[PDB]
């Protein structure tokens, strides 16, 4: 389960802006309307296929339910980790995309959210068993969802 | 005057861009850690 | 001392984005960096004046009390963007809110402490410019507050 229902919130929130009748189930060029106005981009192609799973007659729709399915179904396929990649470009003190170990403990000590002991243990548990003081910038992507 | 506030905005923008960015990842990173805790706690039940 | 400790806490946790041992402790490369992105705008010599103030041979390394002394020597300034919109009026040809390209510029890269190549670069493409033109001062200072 990747959701929690902080995350449904958010999403139902930018649906409340096509369900202007409260049917529900939105017709099928709504789809990638909504995917792209949250801000996921996929091609015309990738929607023509998820068309195709609900719309056999030129008219059918999709359900807030088959909605948050098809957007699970492309999660991670998206070009919003190149934005990512970017914050990591720019952070990076050496411009080479590797940061100490000591570093990363520090930051997420002191920063953002701020992480606990055992946050930080897991984190860098996350990356490598064998990392020697220092970690990869694009395990920091792959450890995001 | 207008140098050094151009100066300043480009640093200032590109930080909080970095921050939202850094805040959200970390956001995903703690329900992904609490779900694994989650996980740890339940085996306590059977290491008995 | 000089600020409260939410003031506190908000450059210490921007801070140890720049320290990157925690320690308490920051190279002056980086001293630059962390004042201007803590709303700070100062000129190139006022960074190299704040360092020598505090020593004139040094280390190249700056305590966390020491960096807030030198966002101390800067806070009593009242900054705000009238004072900048006055600040382009001074290069507009009819008083139509617009500064030409041409002379911007020169603004730029003749006059005063002058920005590098790459600042040029990086700020036309985040400000939208095409063509050797004019622009609005209102809108380019609501977009810079």
């Amino acid at each position: 389960d990747q959701l929690t229902e902080e995350q449904i919130a958010e999403f139902k929130e930018a649906f409340s802006l096509f369900d202007k009748d409260g049917d529900g189930t939105i017709t099928t060029k709504e789809l990638g309307t909504v995917m792209r106005s949250l801000g996921q981009n996929p091609t015309e192609a990738e929607l023509q296929d998820m068309i195709n799973e609900v719309d056999a007659d030129g008219n059918g729709t999709i359900d807030f339910p088959e909605f948050l399915t098809m957007m699970a179904r492309k999660m991670k396929d998206t070009d919003s980790e190149e934005e990512i990649r970017e914050a990591f470009r720019v952070f990076d003190k050496d411009g080479n995309g590797y940061i100490s170990a000591a570093e990363l403990r520090h930051v997420m000590t002191n920063l953002g959210e701020k992480l606990t002991d055992e946050e930080v243990d897991e984190m860098i548990r996350e990356a490598d068993i064998d990392g020697d003081g220092q970690v990869n910038y694009e395990e920091f992507v792959q450890m995001m969802t | 005057i207008i140098q050094k506030r151009v100066r300043g905005w480009l640093a200032r923008t590109h930080y909080k861009r970095t921050m939202k960015a850094i805040v959200y990842l970390q956001c995903c990173f703690r329900r992904m850690m609490a779900k694994r805790e989650l996980k740890k706690d339940y085996k306590d039940d059977d290491d008995k």
